[PDB]
RNA sequence: CGGCACGUAGCGCAGCCUGGUAGCGCACCGUCAUGGGGUGUCGGGGGUCGGAGGUUCAAAUCCUCUCGUGCCGACCA
RNA sequence: AUGCCC
RNA sequence: UAGUCCGGAUUGGAGUCUGCAACUCGACUCCAUGAAGUCGGAAUCGCUAGUAAUCGUGGAUCAGAAUGCCACGGUGAAUAC
């Protein structure tokens, strides 16, 4: 690490829509409003209404039948 | 200083004979049966630009010359002086009106002009293929009767003047061709 | 000034810069405002995190971007797949939903091709 | 046209002023036939043009007319092989018409907010003898003075 | 035989010296003008350098070897 | 001023 | 004053109706999508007054299927030396 090359980097705060603030050191200066973070993004709970298959048969003999 | 032989010039090259410089058009070497060799060698007096014809016998010849021919950008003339910056040595470039040979109405600005410099001083101009200029005086182009081709003189804002065909006005910018001296479109 | 993944624009009203989303027109952003309760004569700036969070939970309640392309080329595809008519018609890059061709395609053969 | 001279209409002069020649104006303005818009942007000009210049709105137009207003202009004529532009006076009805029309040109090509504050400018430089109007005059001024040696 | 001077768009020529963009005329294509053709006007497209191998960061250009062509004289006994 | 032919 | 709260083309999904039957190939609606286009080269057209320009409405044909055609009014110019 040399002296003075680099730019500032500080502790810095930064509160989600989740509801926590995730401490961390970074170079934004400022504090930090997050929307979307790791422990909220629907990547858990996305998988099947962001892979959308549906079945024409199904939906077919939904709209009419015999 | 650097001495040539007739039969060592081929085309191309740059003489210096007699105190005016030449350059080898075209160069035909002769050697015949039981007597001297030779060449008949078609010159282009770097002056004037007018051909003049040489046979030159296999002893001697002369010194080639400082003619150097390279892109230089036009900038401006003023008064009598048409200057230029190469665009790598950057020099104040200066040429005469002599060396400007009516090749001043073909030149406006900006102009990549390839030109040859006889010992560090250019004699000659080249204009580029196409130029674009502007018309400045021209009379509209009332068809009246015309039942065929027709056209029209316009003064241009070099003072170079050109046929064009009817519907150019004036605030036209038009592509000439400085080889020719004719119209070739209206710079849309 | 960040929902469903796509920067919104600040000086604009809401139910345009809602629009500015890929599956939302005028109408679903205006759907949207209501849901929420925010108005629609509001710019993004000045608005509460915490509003910009209540949209962004009903765009959610909503399809966008990524789901969106993914189904639209999804059936596409599945179109282009089955080879039925609006199938070749999309391999072909020709009028789908019964143009004439002889004339008047420029939108789906783009630009037009001189003979060689 | 060829066979027989008629008799120009009458127009009925504005509400505000009551002046034929505004009427004209608004008139030239006028496009599409909404006659209701073109009064309502002279109007909204012609107040905005009276605050900025002092004076009523009256002079103020017609200080901008005397300005605009050309005397000689250049109709071509094609003798021979080469075509003429013979400088001819100009009857005052048709100063008055044209002017209004280079004007309200300028007014048109200029680039404002909207087509009132546009024309406020273009009557204002026109009163102080700027702007893309009296270019044109002058042009046509210059026009027949270069070829003043016909007739 | 050598020296030599070429080989570039359908044809005629530039560019090459002094490597980093292949251009210029005719032709060619689509309108327009015309009763129709032509002249004319307005738009556009076209090769990437005879072939091979090396120098280089890079070759139509610099090298070298080929091939197709031109001109040259190949003499004194 | 230009204007050829069917 | 943005290719925009302009422009609506194209395309995906979901429907309505007429009609034995809307795949080739109807119109229409809702959601989403948001091309080209920033006034148009040479060249060329219409118009002299309730005209041009602009805005809507009706009819024939017809089950459905018009930006066409035939009609109707609303506003309403410039210019002709
Ligand atoms: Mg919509
Ligand atoms: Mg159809
Ligand atoms: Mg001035
Ligand atoms: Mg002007
Ligand atoms: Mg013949
Ligand atoms: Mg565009
Ligand atoms: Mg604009
Ligand atoms: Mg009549
Ligand atoms: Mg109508």
């Amino acid at each position: 690490m040399k002296k003075d090359i680099h730019p500032k980097y500080e502790e810095i705060t930064a509160s989600c829509s989740c509801g926590n603030v995730m401490k961390i050191r970074s170079t934004v200066g400022h504090d930090l409003n997050l929307d979307v973070c790791s422990k909220c993004h629907p990547f858990f709970t996305g998988k099947q209404r962001d892979v959308a298959t549906g079945g024409r048969v199904d939906r077919f003999n939904k709209r009419f039948n015999i | 200083m650097a001495t040539y032989y007739s039969n060592d010039f081929r085309a191309g090259l740059k003489i210096m004979l007699d105190g005016e410089p030449y350059a080898v058009e075209a160069s035909e070497f002769v050697k015949p049966g039981k007597g001297q060799a030779f060449a008949r060698v078609k010159l282009r007096r770097l002056l004037t630009g007018t051909r003049v014809e040489k046979t030159f016998k296999s002893t001697d010849s002369a010194e080639g010359a400082d003619v150097v021919d390279m892109n230089l950008t036009y900038l401006y003339n003023d008064g009598e002086f048409w200057h230029f910056m190469n665009n790598e040595t950057f020099e104040q470039l200066s040429a005469d009106a002599k060396a400007i040979g009516d090749n001043a109405k073909w030149l406006l600005d900006q102009a990549e002009c390839i030109v040859t410099l006889w010992n560090g001083q250019p004699i000659s101009v080249t204009p580029p293929n196409f130029v674009e200029l502007e018309i400045v005086d021209t009379d509209p182009g009332l068809k009246g009767d015309t039942a065929g081709t027709g056209g029209k003189p316009a003064t241009l804002s070099t003072g170079a003047v050109v046929k064009v065909p009817l519907f150019v006005q004036i605030g036209e910018v038009i592509k000439v061709d400085t080889r020719s001296g004719e119209y070739v479109s209206r710079v849309k | 000034a960040r929902i469903a993944g796509i920067n919104i624009p600040d000086h604009k009203h809401a139910v345009i810069a809602l629009t500015s989303i890929y599956g939302v027109g005028k109408t679903r952003s205006k759907a949207i405002l209501a849901a929420a309760g925010i108005a629609e004569d509001v710019k993004i700036s000045e608005l509460s995190e915490g509003q910009i969070d209540t949209l962004r939970d009903e765009v959610a309640k909503f399809v966008v971007e990524g789901d969106l392309r993914r189904e639209i080329s999804m059936s596409i595809k599945r179109l282009m797949d089955l080879g039925c008519y609006r199938g070749l018609r999309h391999r072909r890059g020709l009028p789908v939903r019964g143009q004439r061709t002889k004339t008047n395609a420029r939108t789906r053969k783009g630009p037009r091709k001189p003979i060689k | 046209p060829r066979r027989r001279v008629i008799g120009q209409r009458k127009i009925l002069p504005d509400p505000k002023f009551g002046s034929e020649l505004l009427a004209k104006f608004v008139n030239i303005l006028m496009v599409d036939g909404k006659k209701s818009t073109a009064e309502s942007i002279v109007y909204s000009a012609l107040e905005t043009l009276a605050q900025r210049s002092g004076k009523s709105e009256l002079e103020a137009f017609e200080v901008a007319l005397e300005n605009v207003r050309p005397t000689v202009e250049v109709k071509s004529r094609r003798v021979g092989g080469s075509t003429y532009q013979v400088p001819v006076e100009v009857r005052p009805v048709r100063r008055n018409a044209l002017a209004m029309r280079w004007i309200v040109e300028a007014a048109r090509k200029r680039g404002d907010k909207s087509m009132a504050l546009r024309l406020a400018n273009e009557l204002s430089d026109a009163a102080e003898n700027k702007g893309t109007a009296v270019k044109k005059r002058e042009d046509v001024h210059r026009m027949a003075e270069a070829n003043k040696a016909f007739a």
